């Protein structure tokens, strides 16, 4: 159970990892856009309170 | 609006979205700790079949 | 007055028609986020009242 | 969280995002509106004198 646990908090992330290319235009382009959302939306709550 | 505009006629689009080193050693780390903890409950899996 | 102020009000969108380019992947980005954006926003609108 | 990720991963990009034609023309109207606005307002400028 515990190596159960932690490979399910593993998993959902390494996926990005095992396919990992030191040239991958895409990946770079949605995590590009993913960051910038993230931006976006943490300094609307951080200054409206929201 | 219009940050991500600016974003895209920052510098050559070359370098920008270049991982740090530390993510990369983190995707090495983690990539060893997934393989050898499927390993782990591989094992578990046959010894519990005998 | 009054085509000064057409000609205000036009400005901010001819701004972006003037620089349409059929082949600009960057255009097509930038159109796809705004658009999740506001599908997130107006999700989140209906259903919590935010 | 998703929902981005989901629709840029989905191939051929350049048809999930074709613009309607509607678009198309009312882009090009409003840039023929634009140059004849400063045409004009360029006669107006002269003529004062």
């Amino acid at each position: 159970n515990k190596l159960q646990s932690q490979l399910l908090s593993i998993e959902k992330e390494v996926e990005e990892y095992k396919n990992f290319r030191p040239d991958d235009p895409a990946r770079k382009t949605k995590a590009l856009l993913q960051m910038v959302q993230q931006f976006a939306v943490d300094f609307e709550k951080r200054i409206e309170g929201s | 609006s219009e940050l991500l505009a600016n974003l895209y006629s920052c510098g050559d689009q070359n370098t920008l979205m270049e991982e740090s080193a530390e993510q990369a050693q983190r995707r090495d780390e983690m990539l060893r700790m997934y393989h050898a903890l499927k390993e782990a409950l591989s094992i578990i899996g046959n010894i519990n079949t005998t």
